[PDB]
Order: structure tokens, then C-alpha cells, then sequence
């Protein structure tokens, strides 16, 4: 699951000046039901 | 879209001028109201 606190979204800042400021900020994290639910084979050299 | 930079730019469509300028006159009245004479030779000559 992708758990999404701060959906990602255009946030305009100040100027102070003559141009023009953006941001595209975001904050996501990950989830797994169960650590044994999925598996991960490394992949390994000769001996 | 962070911190516009519009000088730094690759693409630029020139703001080119589709005249020239020129301002050679080219008056010449005389020679539009006086006449031409067709020869057949590189000499004419006329009494005197």
C-alpha cells in the first residue's frame, strides 16, 4: 500500500523579486501486510 | 517550475526585422524629360 499524508500539489511562494517562486512538494510512505507475504532474492557472484 | 530563468534559455525565436533600410535616393529628373538619340557607331560628331 502507498500510504500519502501530504498529496502532491503546486505551491506557489513569495516573489521579493521580479520572478517567480514554485514548489511541488509531497510526502508518501510504504506499507507491507506481512514481512513473509513477499520475497526478495539477492542476486549473487560465483563462490 | 522553480525559479524562473528566462535567460538562460537554448530555442530563442529572433526577433528579426522582415525590411531592410535603404536610403539612397535616386532622383535623376533631368534624364526623365530629355530624350534619348540612338547611334550606330561609337563616334557622333555635329557641326560647328
Amino acid at each position: 500500500t502507498q500510504m500519502v499524508l501530504r498529496a502532491p500539489k503546486r505551491t506557489e511562494l513569495a516573489k521579493d523579486g521580479s520572478y517567480e517562486k514554485w514548489m511541488i512538494e509531497m510526502e508518501v510512505g510504504l506499507r507491507h501486510r506481512n514481512p513473509y507475504a513477499s520475497g526478495v532474492l539477492f542476486t549473487a557472484a560465483g563462490k | 517550475p522553480t525559479l524562473f530563468v528566462s535567460y538562460d534559455q537554448n530555442g530563442k525565436k529572433l526577433s528579426f526585422a522582415n525590411w531592410i533600410s535603404v536610403l539612397s535616393p535616386q532622383d535623376t529628373p533631368f534624364v526623365s524629360m530629355t530624350g534619348k538619340e540612338s547611334i550606330n557607331q561609337t563616334i557622333f560628331s555635329w557641326q560647328t
